[PDB]
């Protein structure tokens, strides 16, 4: 039978500082992920369908460093890398250094699906996207204040 | 970093990983997670894997495809590769991160060698688990 | 696709490799040439190389590591490594291309599966060559 | 010592190779090997050796690096360069660059000024004029017979 495992990064809040609260909130974030791609495989989807979408999801969540909720830059920005690859043929797709596209991990597909490239940077990969028709978002969308204040401290702990 | 690996009803395996990157980056940074062989990998002889951590240490050791070469060239379990280059050779770079993979068999291993890593797997069962550290 | 790979003195080795890419390829597209473990790679334990081809071909199967790999985790030569991932893993992908390689004992390898590779190597004694097909 | 190079599996055919082409190629690969030859001659190290090589490979018009680079669809250069150095295998790299002269010097900036093993866009660049690297317009990087190569590529 199927089966799909996640990650939401290795970048965890140590034991000591989590609250019952967040760990929670970050159960509850995981769980609809799983069921993302759960929903998928279960549907008779495949492989690709299952990560793409439970990705998507991941990218949704805001406690996760992907789509929504993605780090910020030294300069106040996001840049955001995806990736997706097929292990029948290892047909692959990725991007780097995008912001717009409400879910890079769809561009990474979008580049597989669309062109014989592995790879694809700057305003190229957002043609694809583009051609793709996938859904882009202002940066009001991917900002969470915890990854702003982040960064102030951060860049505060620099000096 | 986030990312999945998924097996389907007939061993076929797929992987997917999407990042914003890393605090406080400098502008142009990429790191291992765009890059098949480093971050991301899925070969149906073997594993699919997603990687999170130190990207400059996932590219120089090249850790998906290594996990891959020492199934196919010394037969490892998925286990055995991904926990020795996670736990050692990740250590010996002075690397920090992880890893979830999938071998073509369904076996799941997620190790990683710093304090957690946000985590979950569901099976064709229905079975589900979540985990942050070491505990479910 | 240009490269060079050097042994010093001492045995140490190093690897560099700089492209214009691939004429009439899709703006944004990156090949193997930048990925360290595809087209460019260097431990002084196995061996340097420096790739080219398809680009694609290379990153999918991370052909720079495949051979430091097999050099490692098989006990294998650098030139049976390269001879195998050249010969018969990247034509089975579907893939032209080649490699330069110099192995931490100073071996030299330049295998390619397609119709030539412009090429060269040059010793400490001062003896040289330069190649396009045979 | 030892070195080697190569100018790039992607040669012209041999039914249009002449001997005048021919003799012009090894010329070129021949200032090539002595660029890194002197670096090895002088006891410089194989990260020197494999840097002089690389931008000599990217100043002569006859190879697809720096100068002679190919075209985009859309008729613009995009460069890629690596450097790595195998004693702790430290890396520096680029992709889709213009204006660096030589690319591989911008690829070896970045691992010696920086944490990153690739970089791209204009941080990439930020590293280049950090490292006081030369740049040069599309004239310098141009060559008729690739700009007619993507032409007729483009007759598609
Ligand atoms: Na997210
Ligand atoms: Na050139």
């Amino acid at each position: 039978g199927y089966s799909l495992a996640i990650h939401g990064g290795a970048g965890v809040l140590p034991r000591e500082r989590m609250t019952a609260e967040r760990e929670a909130a970050t159960h509850a974030a995981l769980g609809r992920v799983l069921s993302a791609g759960e929903a998928v495989l279960s549907g008779g989807g495949s492989a690709l369908d299952a990560v793409t979408e439970a990705v998507a999801a991941l990218e949704d969540e805001p406690l996760f460093n992907a789509g929504r909720g993605a780090v910020f830059t030294r300069d106040g920005k996001h840049e955001m890398d995806a990736a997706v690859m097929v292990g029948r043929d290892r047909s692959a797709g990725a991007v780097a250094g995008i912001c717009g596209p409400r879910n890079p991990v769809r561009l990474a597909r979008a580049v597989m699906e669309r062109t014989s490239h592995v790879l694809m940077i700057g305003e190229g990969a957002l043609g694809i996207a583009r051609d793709a028709g996938l859904a882009f978002e202002d940066d009001a969308y991917f900002f969470t204040q915890e990854r702003w204040d982040s960064l102030q401290e951060t860049l505060r702990m620099e000096q | 970093t986030v990312g999945a690996v998924a097996r389907d009803a007939e061993g076929r395996l797929a992987a997917a990983t999407s990042t914003g990157g890393m605090t406080a980056k400098r502008a142009g940074r990429v790191g291992d997670s765009p890059v098949i062989g480093a971050g991301t990998f899925a070969d149906d002889g073997t594993c699919a894997i997603s990687a999170t951590g130190d990207g400059e240490a996932f590219l120089r050791l090249s850790v998906a495809h290594e996990i891959d070469a020492r199934m196919r060239l010394r037969g490892e379990s998925l286990r055995s590769a991904a926990e020795a280059v996670i736990g050692s050779d990740l250590e010996a770079i002075g690397g920090s991160g992880g890893l979830i993979a999938i071998d073509r068999d369904g076996a799941i291993v997620t190790p990683y060698n710093c304090e957690g890593m946000y985590r979950g797997w569901v099976l064709g069962s229905g079975e589900r688990e979540t985990a942050i550290y070491e505990n479910l």
